[PDB]
RNA sequence: GUUGGCUUAGAAGCAGCCACCCUUCAAAGAGUGCGUAAUAGCUCACUGGUCGAGUGACGAUGCGCCGAAAAUGAUCGGGGCU
RNA sequence: AGGUUUGGCACCUCGAUGUCGGCUCGUCGCAUCCUGGGGCUGAAGAAGGUCCCAAGGGUUGGGCUGUUCGCCCAUUAAAGCGG
């Protein structure tokens, strides 16, 4: 979620997913197909959603995380400066990036627990399995 | 689908164009069938081939045979359905060929049967629909069924023979 | 069954969470005394097919 | 398993299912075009855990082990597939998955067996006999137990690639909470 | 075994948190849905029979379907187009 | 989604496009207040709830306030929402 001290501001641009893998930290994982921002909530609700459908088990891994601060109209117009320091925090994700990963649950077990968290997400997604093994 | 058609010795079918007719002991019944489809008598028992394996085809294959099959059992044994009245003091009579029904309705409801169909009420609460055409007989007994549809609570109304009905039991 | 087990084994309730907090176990003696009324009951071949039969349950009960 | 044509021409590839690749022993390397269909039907059976034979058009059979594979993001299918060679009994260290056989009595205790790391690099000797898997018995460990890399069985003198004390399998405790 | 143990006014496959072994067997989950205040009551999982040739499950893609309510009279420019 | 709110923006209009509310006169949309046809119900009947189809017609008089609104009185099948 919202983090400790920073640079405090940003603009915006979009490429393709750089540091997201295919797999990591578990059997099954979740992958975003569309460039977008994810907020402090969303993924926070996604954790809660997924975990609710589990035993509550601590087997869930979230590779994503909010860094980028966003802003908003104090009330209205253009009068004055750029403003809105805390409105919300976002985490940019690009396609192919892996978002969440789970541990030790079965096939349908994590299929449905990803599906529940599929909603609450501004983008379409697909879960996965491991073939490419890369650790270095 | 099922290809074979069992054909009794008293029925005649002439397949030409879009006109396929059967004549037998119960009278003539003529039901139009598809031209693009191939239907003709092979030996004694009837055979309806289909032109292709295409999706829109084979859809009228499973249709056509039973339609002819219905025409076969239509001009042979005919068709009948049994209707049952349930609920307090429900009853049916007969005036001419017409069914006189009285059920829980201020002004009694009656039905004039279309030709080829005939009503039978051998018992006061037992109604039988008799006829050749398997289509019309359906909507005939579905009309009789209209008058009172059995309620979700006491199941009062017109039903089919021994058909079983679930009950809500509100109070 | 365990009404004939808990009492004779000296247990008040049983295993609430048998995998985590353990209750206890017992001697092999409990197989015989429950096997007298279970001859016509338990479906088995004749003679000794009922030996390992009567109690497998204490092992699955958590006691 | 097999390939015929292997040109420098790029657009002859995706007209059929084929992956742009290479192979090298350091004595030489060369153009590659490999059928994708039977490849991921093959690699699936093998990975880095073992080598398979290659037959190029022109009657040349050189046995090789899969090394690194560059995957396309936004899709499943791979775009690259690097290959390496075999010189017995020296050849390069091989990544070995941790398969965790038997049910621990600590998973029965309300915990979960979790493998911190898989595909251990190790090495040696024969790349005929390569350790296509790694068997690790977990029945001994229960809760809080961290099995390290010095406890892992590797026959025929295969030296550990990483630190001996590095944690591979650790069973994680049951979910706990106290304060409101 | 059987209403597996815990808990509840009781909860016996099915409020529910823990677990999910054994016996018989051509074979039947301490069990999927319906049901009761609780077991009963009805099908599935699986076995055997009867009948014929395929049939069932995940994803990829082309083109479509629903999702698709705003104010004077409508329409792709129109006629009209499979 | 809509384009009725407060806004953003500054595009036509400062050699002038008269601003709130009422009264008069209408007409239109349907995201339907009533009435008409339906499905579900924790629908026995009666009386309702929710969703669906439906814009033909209809939708009261008063007290306080410039008010629109809103609150109250007495009613009603109903005392619709906007343009
Ligand atoms: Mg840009
Ligand atoms: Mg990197
Ligand atoms: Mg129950
Ligand atoms: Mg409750
Ligand atoms: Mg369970
Ligand atoms: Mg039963
Ligand atoms: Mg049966
Ligand atoms: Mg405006
Ligand atoms: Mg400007
Ligand atoms: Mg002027
Ligand atoms: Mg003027
Ligand atoms: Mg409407
Ligand atoms: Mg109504
Ligand atoms: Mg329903
Ligand atoms: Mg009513
Ligand atoms: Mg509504
Ligand atoms: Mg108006």
């Amino acid at each position: 979620k919202r983090t400790k001290f920073r640079k405090q501001f940003r603009g915006r641009m979009t490429g393709d997913a750089k540091g997201g893998d295919y797999v990591a930290f578990g059997d099954y994982g979740l992958i975003a197909m569309e460039p977008a921002w994810i907020k402090s909530n969303q993924i926070e609700a996604c954790r809660i959603v997924m975990s609710r459908h589990f035993r509550r088990g601590g087997k869930i891994y979230i590779r994503i995380f909010p860094d980028k601060p966003v802003t908003k109209k104090p009330a209205e117009t253009r009068m004055g400066k750029g403003k809105g320091a805390v409105e919300y925090w976002v985490s940019v994700v690009k396609p192919g990036r892996v978002m969440f990963e789970v541990a030790g649950v079965t096939e349908e077990q994590a299929k449905e627990a990803f599906r529940l968290a599929g909603h609450k997400l501004p983008i379409q997604t697909k879960m996965v399995k491991r073939e490419v093994y890369d650790e270095a | 689908g099922k290809q074979p058609i069992a054909v009794p010795s008293g029925v005649t079918v002439n397949a030409q164009d879009g006109v396929f007719k059967v004549k037998g002991p119960k009278g003539e019944l003529t039901v139009p069938y598809n031209t693009e489809l191939t239907v003709r008598q092979d030996g004694d028992q009837l055979l309806v081939e289909r032109p292709s394996d295409a999706q829109k085809h084979r859809a009228l294959h499973g249709l056509t045979r039973t339609l002819v099959a219905n025409a076969v059992k239509g001009v042979s044994d005919g068709y009948t359905i049994n209707l049952e009245l349930r609920g307090v003091g429900f009853r049916a009579k007969l005036t001419g060929k017409a069914l006189e029904m009285n059920i829980g309705y201020s002004h009694p409801v009656i039905i004039e049967p279309p030709a080829g169909v005939t009503f039978a009420v051998p018992e006061p609460t037992r109604i039988d629909v008799s006829g050749i055409d398997k289509q019309l007989v359906g909507q005939v007994a579905a009309n009789v069924r209209k008058v009172r549809k059995p309620d979700a609570y006491h199941g009062k109304g017109v039903r089919f023979v021994g058909e079983q009905i679930a009950l809500k039991a509100g109070k | 069954m365990s009404y004939l087990i808990r009492k004779a084994a000296g247990i008040g309730k049983g295993s609430s969470t048998p995998n985590k907090a353990k209750v206890g176990k017992l001697n092999w003696d409990q197989v015989l005394e429950i096997a007298k009324t279970k001859m016509p009951d338990l479906n088995a071949g004749s003679v000794e097919a009922a030996a390992n039969t009567v109690a497998g349950t204490a092992r699955s009960m958590g006691v | 398993m097999e390939l015929t044509a292997k040109p420098r021409t790029p657009k002859q590839k995706l007209d059929e299912s084929m992956i742009a690749a290479v192979a090298y022993n350091k004595e030489n390397n060369v153009s590659f075009a490999l059928d994708r269909k039977a490849f991921d039907r093959a690699f699936r059976q093998q990975s880095t855990t073992g080598l398979f034979d290659i037959t190029v058009e022109g009657g040349e059979t050189f046995p090789a082990l899969v090394k690194a594979v560059q995957m396309d993001k936004r899709k499943r299918a791979p775009i690259h597939v690097d290959f390496y060679m075999v010189t017995y009994g020296e050849p390069v260290e091989v990544s070995v998955p941790v398969h965790t056989t038997g049910r621990s009595q600590g998973e029965v205790q309300g915990g979960l067996v979790d493998i911190v790391v898989h595909n251990l690099q190790i090495v040696a000797p024969g790349p005929r006999r390569i350790p296509q898997e790694l068997v690790v018995d977990v029945t001994k460990m229960n809760i809080g137990d961290h099995i390290t890399a010095g406890d892992i069985k590797l026959p025929e003198g295969c030296t550990l690639a990483a630190d001996p004390e590095l944690t591979v399998v650790s069973v994680l405790p049951p979910r706990l909470t106290a304060e409101e």
